């Protein structure tokens, strides 16, 4: 049956969801906020810059800011050796 | 006359290279790190252990490499994996652990005793951090001179701020702020009409600087 | 690999280099002397012998290192000659008499110049370098939009895979814009016709698919 | 690192002395006459062309090992010309045109080794004398802090060189108190207070990243 859980995936999705609260809640919670709906992940939606604004105040070419200020200092190795296990 | 570092966790240089206790160079050893950058500091020469372990080796010379202005790095491996060691390592010269004194002071003569070119109509001092084009005064802070530099040191290699902020800032990253826009207005005009086509704008992306003509 | 011409009065290049003949190089001889210098032509590197006389061997490697003269310069010196040759020879690299066959190979691709191309694809006639981000055609420089050339590139380094214009959305359009399929087939259209005929059959469409590319023979 | 003159009728130090090149000397040519003998300067060996001129050779030797030339005067000979060097030369050393590199080193490191000062160096105003760890500005001697007095000096050598705190803060603190590196911009108070506005510009402030080292014109 092609459509079997692995069931090595699964509890191993649920790590990789939960190192993801564990390290997006260790960076700010704006940031962390923000990316739960840029990716859309709690949600359906992946959302654009200009839809932040509203829920967070603030111009698009903040978050675009913001965007980069997550992801270098994620690109700190800290976040990324805790992280490059889990592939 | 030179001090050799050895990049190695055998914590020893003769198991390493027996050669180097009959040439009174004397040898200081660190773990195979590029980290140990930190650890060297007159000392002219830095080898990278690749014995053993033959693609740390090359990437601890990627790192270790080219980039200013440059330390001697070698290299010292085997003889069946003398086909990994490519220019892509970023050496001057190859050694072995059959290689003997006379023969590691000769290559260690070689590569201290080349000069860094800066020209695109543009006169580019790595160390004197001064700039020139279609004239004498151009003037370059420290921001857009090294920034323009790599431009210029990379002429047609689309850019990105992502790519700058790593390179040109340090960086936090500060990222997505749009000072590389009044940066590189600034680096427009200053520059004037002339040569202003070479730093152009490929949308979406960034920039590239268009290589003379 | 190479044509090497050697520099020496002897006939033989055995003597000089031992481990030389076990390598498929092709060692063309001439002695020891400047009138070799007219022989260079396209010789690859060229091998100047000091293991004996290293005054004329410095001054045959300072005549191969002259104003215009790249073709890379080997000084073959014995071991206790080594401390005489250092950068002042015009040189980049020498070769000991005990040099192995291996460590030849290794020492003459150093020498030469391994310098393998960036991210330069190529497909067919199209050879794209993502670099400057050309997707020239037989070298002249072409010019498609933002999305085109990633579009392009996509298929380009993905040719023949069968593509679907949802799948090809993601990739291309990114995660916005959701809807809309006929985007590809409005930029195909310009795609197709910024390619020229002549290579359009890079560009494959197969119905109720999509479109992919395929390499030319 | 050090400096030569080379005395000689020809035109390059390749053919007089070969191994000067193959040193990371300096060398520079002059005639073999008695008015280059005012073109030493603050050189550390001169070297005569003596090879063919034995008896002119050894009269610029007696002409320039004389009374009050502090520099050590050097001939260069042929080997049937050594017979000749004696100590009616009144040379300090000899060397051969056939002489290694390493060779030349080693007697340039017996000859050398008029006390040419090593880290005394002098950005206008700023006589830096290392050897003495003394600053002279305009004269008057900086009474800095100890580890002002380096600071000043890291800036001054890397004249017009901008650098963030972090940089100077391997040159000045190393390794050690990397976080609030304020106390530099205090220091260059520090280095201010001490010099004044004839040379206060010479410090040139970099806002959000630095300071600079401006050159006195």
């Amino acid at each position: 049956d092609s459509e079997a859980v692995v069931a090595v995936d699964a509890v191993s999705f649920t790590l990789l969801q939960d190192q993801l609260q564990s390290v997006l809640d260790t960076l700010s919670e704006r940031e962390a906020g923000v990316v739960r709906l840029r990716f859309g992940l709690t949600d359906g939606q992946p959302r654009t810059l200009d839809e932040i604004g509203q829920v967070y105040g603030v111009t698009r070419e903040r978050i675009r800011q913001i965007e980069s200020k997550t992801m270098s200092k994620l690109r700190h190795p800290s976040r990324s050796q805790v992280l490059r296990d889990y592939l | 006359m030179l001090e050799l570092l050895l990049l190695t966790s055998e914590l020893y240089p003769d198991p390493v290279l027996p050669a180097l206790s009959l040439l009174p160079h004397t040898v200081r050893t660190a773990p195979a790190e590029a980290s140990s950058l930190l650890e060297a500091g007159n000392a002219d020469a830095v080898l990278v252990d690749a014995r053993n372990d033959l693609s740390s080796g090359r990437g601890l010379c990627r790192l270790l490499s080219s980039t200013g202005r440059s330390i001697p790095v070698l290299a010292v491996v085997s003889e069946g994996g003398l086909v990994a060691v490519s220019a892509d390592w970023g050496l001057d010269e190859i050694l072995l652990l059959s290689t003997g004194p006379a023969e590691i002071d000769a290559r260690l003569r070689l590569v201290v005793g080349l000069g860094k070119v800066s020209l695109g109509e543009l006169v580019i001092d790595e160390g004197t951090y001064t700039a020139r084009l279609r004239g004498r005064p151009l003037d370059l802070t420290y921001k857009e001179f090294e920034l323009l530099k790599y431009l210029a040191q990379h002429a047609g290699r689309v850019f990105t701020r992502a790519q700058l902020l790593h390179e040109v800032w340090g960086y936090d990253f500060f990222g997505g702020t749009r000072t590389v826009d009044v940066h590189v207005r600034r680096l427009r005009a200053k520059l004037g009409p002339e040569h202003e086509a070479l730093i152009g704008t490929v949308r979406n992306v960034g920039y590239k600087a268009v290589r003379p003509a």
